[PDB]
C-alpha cells in the first residue's frame, strides 16, 4: 500500500512459527528447468518432459506449473537469458575450457544488475565503484579499452587509433568488464554485433539457482580476487547419465527451492523501487 | 434456518449417487400447449447372414427406423417425423449343430416386458418450437399392439423355416425432451417411452424344436403394416421470456445470461441490491424456521430439468466450498487428537488441556496493525466457533440462521435462477455471509466474548462493565460449554443498557440470543438493535 | 522495505521543505530521448548528439547522462518498446492516419502492465476485469476472435472455421484488444509473426513521457470511451523544423522531468512485467 | 400527481439508505445503437446483431432490450433524427470535411428543442434570445436571409429581390441558423424540399450520447463562440476496426449509461410541462 | 419538478383573483388552424391566410402566432397527424359516411396516447385494460385478428391460415382496434403499408379543439359503448360557406381557446408518445 517508502519492521521474538508454506508455494508458483540440448539428446525420449512433469506432481507441483526450457550451450544461453519463472534452476554443464564464461553466466543470472545504456561513440566511461561493471552481450563482443589521464589523453594508447587500445574481450557472447575505477576509458566495441551496458550490482538474485553438472567448484561470481563465495544457490553434482541428473533434481526439488527465495524485486512490495 | 446448510452437508453423499447415473446417462410467462398427436412409427431389421452355404445367420436384430407423415390436428395439416428405437432386448439363439449344414441362428433379438421402445416425435407446429424452457411435460397415449409377421428363411435345401407369431402391447410410460440431429440444424423433439407387455400370439420357428416362445422377434415385427400408430395427447407448459404483459413470444429461442455465463459475475450485484428490501422482524421469523431441503427448494419456480436436479446440484457445489473443507479439517483434527497420545507437542494449547477447538495454527500474522497475542488467539478460536455454529453445539439463534434466511428471501425474489446459478450462490453465500462474527460463552455470571475480527471482551451479566479478559479460561469454557452467537454483541448491549435501561430478564435473553426478545426490541423500533441487525444483513452481501 | 509496505506513514503538516533536489536528480540520473529517424535526417548533422549533450550539460545533466535512441516510426517502435534509463522522453510524430496506433503505443509505455503468455492454440481466454486487455506485438499481428457460449459453441462464428471469426486486427505491429468480459473467446493469431499476452493495467508509468510533435489532442490512453485523460506526461508541441523541437525539449527539460517521477525505472527496459 | 406546478423538494444532507440497483435500468429500459452503414459493411456478418445482443446480455440487458439502427451517413441521419429508446447511443464517424454538420447533428440530438412552425411566406421572423435558433431539415435546405430595419426595409438586400438575399445555408440536410437577435428577417427557403422551424434550446437531452469514432474533439454544440463545452455524453474513441468499436461499446456500456440519465421530458413527472 | 410532483399544493379559498391572462397568453403563444383543402378551394383566394392573420391580430394575436395547416381530407390527415402550435383548432368537415373515421381522428388528437411497437410477426398481443387499444395508421391498413385460447390455439380461426382470421379493418388510413381484454391474439397486418402500435390512453389533450363543420353530434371519443362524452374541446357549427366559418372561428377565438389549455403541447409534434 505504502510504496517507495522504507518503513522499519518491529516483530517480536516470541511469536510462534507458522505452518509450512511449501505446499502453498508449490501450488501457486511456477518452476523453470534450463538444460543443455545434449541432455535431451542423451535422454532420447519424446515424452520425457511429461514424465518429469508427472514426477514433479508427485512432489506436489500442479501439472503445467513446471516449464522445461532448452539452450544449445553456455555461449548461446549467455545472450541475455530471460528467466521468468517464479523459481529458476539452470542445469549448467561444466567445461574446463569455459570456466570464466561459466562464472560470467552465473554472475549475470545469480545477481541483480541495474543497467543503463552506453554510447561508446559519444561519451567516455568510468566505473564509479566496485559494484559497477560493463556487461556486454550479443553475437560477438570485442571490447578494446583506452584508459585516459586527466588530460583526456590515452595512457599507453591513442584516442584516434583504436589499434593501440587494450583488448579485454574477443568474440565473446557475454563478458563482464571490470576496469580501474575513477578512470575515463575510451571504448571501441563491435556495437553492430553486440551491445554494452553500464551495470550496477544491486545484490543477489534469489529465484535463480545454478546446478553445475560435473567438474569442481570453479565459479567466481565476484570480481574481487579476495572473495570467491560459493552461495547456497550454486550446487554441484557428479553425473554420468542425464536421467540420473533429472531424477536427482526432481527428488530434491524441496531442497533446491529452499535454497531459493521469491524474487525480492519482482513482487508487489517492490512497486516504485524498481518494479511491480 | 441454519439447518439447511447442515442438511446439505449431511446429504452430500447422495450427490455422488447422482453423478454415477449421470455419467451412466451420457421475467417469464407460462404458456400451455395441449396437442392431440398421432405417433406413427415402425421398426427396422438388420439381417446379417453368416458365411458358408447360407444355412447360418450371424445376426437378425432390431435397427432404429425413421418415418415421416402428415395428419390433421384442429384443421391444421401438420407434417410429423418420428424415430423409433428399442432397448433391453433378449438375445435368443438357435444352434442346429456344429456342421455348416445345420440351421444356426447365432443371435436373434426379441423384445419382452423387460425391454423398452423409445420414439422421438417432432412436427413443424408451434408447440414444438416453444419447448426450449419447459415447466411441465406429460403425455398420455392409447396403447398399441405390435404383432410379428411371417418371415421365411433363405435355405436352398429342404423346407423353408418360417418365423410366425409374436406380439407385444406398447403402453405409454413417460415422455421427455430429446434432440433430432439433422444435417445443418438440431431439432427439439418429444421422446416417448413405451413399456412392452407380451401378448397371446406366441412366435415359433418351423423346422425347429422351437414353439410357445413369447415376445416380438426382430425378423418381421411390422407384419406388413405400413406403420404402427398411437393416438393421444401431450400437455406442455413453456416458459417464454417476457418483460411486459402485452407481448408474448411466438417462439422461445431467446438467450439467457446463463447460456453465455458459467461464473455468475454481475448477479452478485443483483443480490447486494436485493438486500435493501429486506424486512427485519419478518427476517427473524423466517430465520427461526427450521428450513429443511424441501422447504428451501420447494418455492423456486424452476424448469423441467432444473427442478429435477436442484437439490443435488446445490449439494454437489456445496461439498467443495471452504465451509465443507473447514468442517472436514475440524473433524480430522479432532479424530487425530483423539487417535494418538503422541503429538501433544505438535499442537500448542491456549487452554488448560489440549483440544482441537483450542489449537493455534499458521496465522501468517498481520504486522499492519499492532496486534496483541490474545487477539490472535481469540480470532483463531472464533474461526472454529463458526464450525461450532454448524455443528449443533450452539444455544441461541446463530448467524447461520440469518444467513440462511437472507439466502432464501433473496433467491425467491431474485429473478436470476438457473441449474448453475443456484449452485455457487448458495455455497458462496454460506461462505461469504457475515464474515466477521463474534461469539460469547457464559460462566458463573461472567461473559467471555471473542471475535474473528480479533476483538475480545470479558464482562458481567448483571452489569455490563468490561473485565480483564482471561485467556486460558475462555478457551476451556468454549471447548465444551455451549457457545452463543453474538447477535447483540457486547458493544450494542452496553449501548442499549445505558440508553434503554433493560431488565434483568431482557439482558438474560439478549445475552443468549433468544429470538423473542430480539423481535420484541425490533418491533419497538429500537434504533440500537435495528442498527445492529442492519449491519448483520448488510454483511450478508455475498 | 517490503515487510513495511503495509504500514502507515505519518507526517506532520508543518515539516520544513527540503532544498531543491532537481540538481541532485540530474547529477544521479540518466535521460533517454526517443526520436524518429526523420528527425535525424532533417537535422542532417553527425555531431548533433554531442551538441545536444553539451546543451543538456548547460542545463545540469553531467556528460554521459543523456542518451539518444532512434526509431524508424511508430509502427516499428511499437514492437516491444524498450525504455532504458531513469527518464524516458518519446518524441512521437503525429500522423492523422495512425491515431489509434499512437494511442496504443502511449497506452503501452505510459502505464505499467503485468502480462502473461496466451496459448491461443490450446485454451480459450477471458478478460476478467476492465484492467485486463490482450496486448499483441511482433512483425505483423492479425487477431481473429470468436466468442463462445457456456457449451463452447461459437456465436456468429463456427469454432472450426476460422473464416467465420471476427477480425479485430490486421498486420498490426502492436494492438491492445478489449473483448467483453466474462465471455470465453477462441483466438486465431499469427503466432509465427507476432506474440499475444494477457496483460493487466497496474497504474501509470511516471518515468515515461510522450511529446506529440504536431497535430491535436488525439491520444486515448484508456480503453473506456467515457474517459480520455490528458496526464501531465502527455505533451503536445507544434513544429516546423526538428532543431526547434530539440531546442524546446532541452530548454524546458526541467519542466518535462517535473511531470515525471523517480523510482519508476526497472532493471529490464521492457514495456511490461512478464509472468510465466 | 400534481403535474402543472413546480413544488420544492426538501432533503436531509445526512440521510441514510443510499441503496441502488442499476439492474433496474437493464430490465426496464431499452438501449438503441445508431451506427453508420459502413460499420455493417466492414463487419460483413449476417448475424452480428445477434452476437452483439448476446454480449450486451452478458452485461445484464435482456434480449430484446437492445436495438440496432442503421443510417447511411451523417448527413442522411441528420434529416429529422428520431431517437425513441430509453437510452440512445450514436456512433458518429468523424469526417474532417463535415465538422459543422456533425456539430449540428450533435446540437440537435444532445439538446432539447421546443420548435414552432415557420411560415416564411406570411411572416418575418426574429430570434428573441440566445437560445432561439432556426433549425431546418430536409433533403436539401437552402436558406437565404435578408435582415430588415425598423422601417421594414432590407439591409443590404431588397425584400422584393431574392437574388440579393444573404445565403446562409446551401443544399443542407440539416442546418441550425443563428442570426442577430432583435432584428426582423425575410427568409427564402426551399419549402418543397426543406422545412424550417423556430426552435428554443430548453436544455440537455440526457438520454442521448454521441461516440465520435475517429479524429480529435471538434464538436461545438453551443452557438456561442466563447464556449465549446464537452459534456460527459460526448465520447471519443480511436479506431481501426468496427468490431473493436462495438466490443468497446459493449464492454463499457455500463459507463456509457452512467454518463446518461433518463429523459427528464419522457416520464409522467414532466406531464403537463411539455410532454408526458 | 419531478421530485416535487408527489407533493401537496395548498391554497386558501380567499386568495385574490389575478388579472386576466388571456392577453399575455395570446402574446406568448401560437395558434394552428387545420382545415380541409376544400375550404381553401371554396375561398378561392391567395391572400386569405394573411387576412386571417390580420383579423386575428385585431383579436389580439401578434403577427407571427397564427399558422394555417392544410390537409386533403379526414382520412389522409389521420395518418400520423401532427399538432404543431400551442393551441390547435381542427376544422373537420362532417361526412355522414365517415363517422367512425371522424371519431377515430378525434380520439387520436383530443387525447394523449402512450404507444409501443408491435412486431405482429413474432408476438401475440393482449389488451390489458380498457385504456389499451391498437392504433394503426398508414397508406392502407388491413388488420386481421385471430383470438387464441388458453392453449395458444385460435378460436374460430386457424392460427396458420390467415384467411380464417377475423376482419376488423380493411384499407384504413387510421383505425383504433379494441379487442377483448385478457385474450392473446395473433395479428396479421399490411405492415408494408401501415404501422400498428399498442397504445394506452393517458387522458385528454386540452390543447386540441375539434370543430365539426355541419352534421350532428356523432363523435364518440370513448370506445366504451355506454359513454359518448361531449367535452368543451369538441364543438359543432352549421355552415353554407367557408368564409363565414373562418369569421366565426376568428371572432370567437377567445371562447374557443378558453375551452383549451396550454401546458399540453408535447415537444414532438406527433399525436402519441412512443416507447421502443
Ligand atoms: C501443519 O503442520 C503439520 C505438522 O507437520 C502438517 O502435518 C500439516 O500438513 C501442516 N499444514 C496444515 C494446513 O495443517
Ligand atoms: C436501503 O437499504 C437499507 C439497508 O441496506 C435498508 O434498511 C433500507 O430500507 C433501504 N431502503 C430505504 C428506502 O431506506
Ligand atoms: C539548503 O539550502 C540552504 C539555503 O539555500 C543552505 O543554507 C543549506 O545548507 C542547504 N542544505 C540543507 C541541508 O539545509
Ligand atoms: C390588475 O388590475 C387592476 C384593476 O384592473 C389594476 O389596477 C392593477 O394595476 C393590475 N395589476 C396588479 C398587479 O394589480
Ligand atoms: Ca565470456
Ligand atoms: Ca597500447
Ligand atoms: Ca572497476
Ligand atoms: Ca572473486
Ligand atoms: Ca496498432
Ligand atoms: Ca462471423
Ligand atoms: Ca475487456
Ligand atoms: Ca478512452
Ligand atoms: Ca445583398
Ligand atoms: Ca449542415
Ligand atoms: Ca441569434
Ligand atoms: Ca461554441
Ligand atoms: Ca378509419
Ligand atoms: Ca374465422
Ligand atoms: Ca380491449
Ligand atoms: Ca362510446
Amino acid at each position: 500500500q505504502n510504496y517507495g517508502i522504507n518503513l522499519p519492521i518491529t516483530g517480536s521474538m516470541d511469536t510462534a512459527y507458522a505452518n509450512s508454506t511449501q505446499e502453498e508455494t508449490f501450488l501457486t508458483s511456477t518452476l523453470c528447468l534450463y538444460y543443455p540440448t545434449e541432455a535431451a539428446t542423451e535422454i532420447n525420449d519424446n515424452s520425457w518432459k511429461d514424465t518429469l512433469s508427472q514426477l514433479f506432481l508427485t512432489k506436489g507441483w500442479p501439472t503445467g506449473s513446471v516449464y522445461f526450457k532448452e539452450y544449445t550451450d553456455i555461449a548461446s544461453f549467455s545472450v541475455d537469458p530471460q528467466l521468468y519463472c517464479d523459481y529458476n534452476v539452470v542445469l549448467m554443464k561444466y567445461d574446463a575450457t569455459l570456466q570464466l564464461d561459466m562464472s560470467e553466466l552465473a554472475d549475470l543470472i545469480l545477481n541483480e544488475w541495474l543497467c543503463n545504456p552506453m554510447d561508446i561513440t559519444l561519451y567516455y566511461y568510468q566505473q564509479t565503484d566496485e559494484a559497477n561493471k560493463w556487461i556486454s552481450m550479443g553475437s560477438s563482443c570485442t571490447i578494446k579499452v583506452c584508459p585516459l589521464n586527466t588530460q583526456t589523453l590515452g595512457i599507453g594508447c591513442l584516442t584516434t587509433d583504436t589499434a593501440t587500445f587494450e583488448e579485454v574481450a574477443t568474440a565473446e557472447k557475454l563478458v563482464i568488464t571490470d576496469v580501474v575505477d575513477g578512470v575515463n576509458h575510451k571504448l571501441d566495441v563491435t556495437t553492430a554485433t553486440c551491445t554494452i551496458r553500464n551495470c550496477k550490482k544491486l545484490g543477489p538474485r534469489e529465484n535463480v539457482a545454478v546446478i553445475q553438472v560435473g567438474g569442481s567448484d570453479v565459479l567466481d561470481i565476484t570480481a574481487d580476487p579476495t572473495t570467491a563465495p560459493q552461495t547456497e544457490r550454486m550446487m554441484r553434482i557428479n553425473w554420468k547419465k542425464w536421467w540420473q541428473v533429472f531424477y536427482t533434481v526432481v527428488d530434491y526439488v524441496n531442497q533446491i527451492i529452499q535454497a531459493m527465495s521469491k524474487r525480492s524485486r519482482s513482487l508487489n512490495s517492490a512497486a516504485f523501487y524498481y518494479r511491480i | 434456518a441454519s439447518l439447511i446448510y447442515r442438511q446439505l452437508l449431511t446429504n452430500s453423499y447422495t450427490v455422488d449417487l447422482s453423478d454415477e447415473i449421470q455419467e451412466i446417462g451420457s421475467l417469464w410467462k407460462e404458456m400451455q400447449y395441449n396437442r392431440d398427436i398421432t405417433i406413427r412409427f415402425k421398426f427396422a431389421s438388420s439381417i446379417v447372414k453368416s458365411g458358408g452355404l447360407g444355412y447360418k445367420w450371424s445376426e437378425i436384430s432390431f435397427k432404429p427406423a425413421n418415418y415421416q407423415y402428415t395428419y390433421t390436428r384442429d384443421g391444421e395439416e401438420v407434417t410429423a417425423h418420428t424415430t423409433c428405437s428399442v432397448n433391453g432386448m433378449n438375445d435368443f439363439n438357435f444352434n442346429g449343430g456344429s456342421l455348416p449344414t445345420d440351421f444356426v441362428i447365432s443371435r436373434y433379438e426379441v423384445i419382452k416386458e423387460n425391454s423398452y421402445v423409445y420414439v422421438d416425435y417432432w412436427d413443424d407446429s408451434q408447440a414444438f418450437r416453444n419447448m426450449v424452457y419447459v415447466r411441465s411435460l406429460a403425455a398420455n397415449l392409447n396403447s398399441v399392439i405390435c404383432t410379428g409377421g411371417d418371415y421365411s428363411f433363405a435355405l436352398p435345401v429342404g423346407q423353408w423355416p418360417v418365423m410366425t407369431g409374436g406380439a407385444v402391447s406398447l403402453h405409454s410410460a413417460g415422455v421427455t425432451l430429446s434432440t433430432q440431429f439433422t444435417d445443418f440444424v438440431s431439432l427439439n423433439s418429444l421422446r416417448f417411452r413405451f413399456r412392452l407387455t407380451v401378448e397371446e400370439p406366441s412366435f415359433s420357428i418351423t423346422r425347429t424344436r422351437v414353439s410357445r416362445l413369447y415376445g416380438l422377434p426382430a425378423a418381421n415385427p411390422n407384419n406388413g403394416k405400413e406403420y404402427y400408430e398411437v393416438a393421444g395427447r401431450f400437455s406442455l407448459i413453456s416458459l417464454v421470456p417476457s418483460n411486459d404483459d402485452y407481448q408474448t413470444p411466438i417462439t422461445n429461442s431467446v438467450t439467457v445470461r446463463q447460456d453465455l455465463e458459467r461464473q455468475l459475475g454481475e448477479l452478485r450485484e443483483e443480490f447486494n441490491a436485493l438486500s435493501q428490501e429486506i424486512a427485519m422482524s419478518q427476517l427473524i421469523d423466517l430465520a427461526l424456521l427450521p428450513l429443511d431441503m424441501f422447504s428451501m427448494f420447494s418455492g423456486i419456480k424452476s424448469t423441467i430439468d432444473a427442478a429435477k436436479s436442484m437439490a443435488t446440484s446445490v449439494m454437489k457445489k456445496f461439498k467443495k466450498s471452504g465451509l465443507a473443507n473447514s468442517v472436514s479439517t475440524l473433524t480430522d483434527s479432532l479424530s487425530d487428537a483423539a487417535s494418538s497420545i503422541s503429538r501433544g507437542a505438535s499442537i500448542r494449547s491456549v487452554g488448560s488441556s489440549a483440544s482441537a477447538w483450542t489449537d493455534v495454527s499458521t496465522q501468517i500474522t498481520d504486522v499492519s496493525s499492532s496486534v496483541s497475542s490474545i487477539s490472535t488467539q481469540t480470532s483463531t478460536i472464533s474461526r472454529r466457533l463458526r464450525l461450532k455454529e454448524m455443528a449443533t453445539q450452539t444455544e441461541g439463534m446463530n448467524f447461520d440462521d440469518i444467513s440462511a434466511a437472507v439466502l432464501k428471501t433473496k433467491i425467491d425474489r431474485s429473478t436470476q435462477i438457473s441449474p448453475n446459478t443456484l449452485p455457487d450462490i448458495v455455497t458462496e453465500a454460506s461462505e461469504k455471509f457475515i464474515p466477521n462474527r463474534a461469539y460469547r460463552v457464559i460462566n458463573n455470571d461472567e461473559v467471555f466474548e471473542a471475535g474473528t475480527d480479533g476483538r475480545f471482551f470479558a464482562y458481567r451479566v448483571e452489569t455490563f462493565d468490561e473485565i480483564p479478559f482471561d485467556v486460558q479460561k475462555f478457551a476451556d469454557l468454549v471447548t465444551d460449554s455451549p457457545v452463543i452467537s453474538a447477535i447483540i454483541d457486547f458493544k450494542t448491549l452496553k449501548n442499549l443498557n445505558d440508553n434503554y435501561g433493560i431488565s434483568r430478564q431482557q439482558a438474560f435473553n439478549l445475552l443468549r440470543s433468544d429470538p423473542r426478545v430480539l423481535r420484541e426490541f425490533i418491533n419497538q423500533d429500537n434504533p440500537i438493535i435495528r442498527n445492529r441487525i442492519e449491519q448483520l444483513i448488510m454483511q450478508c452481501r455475498l
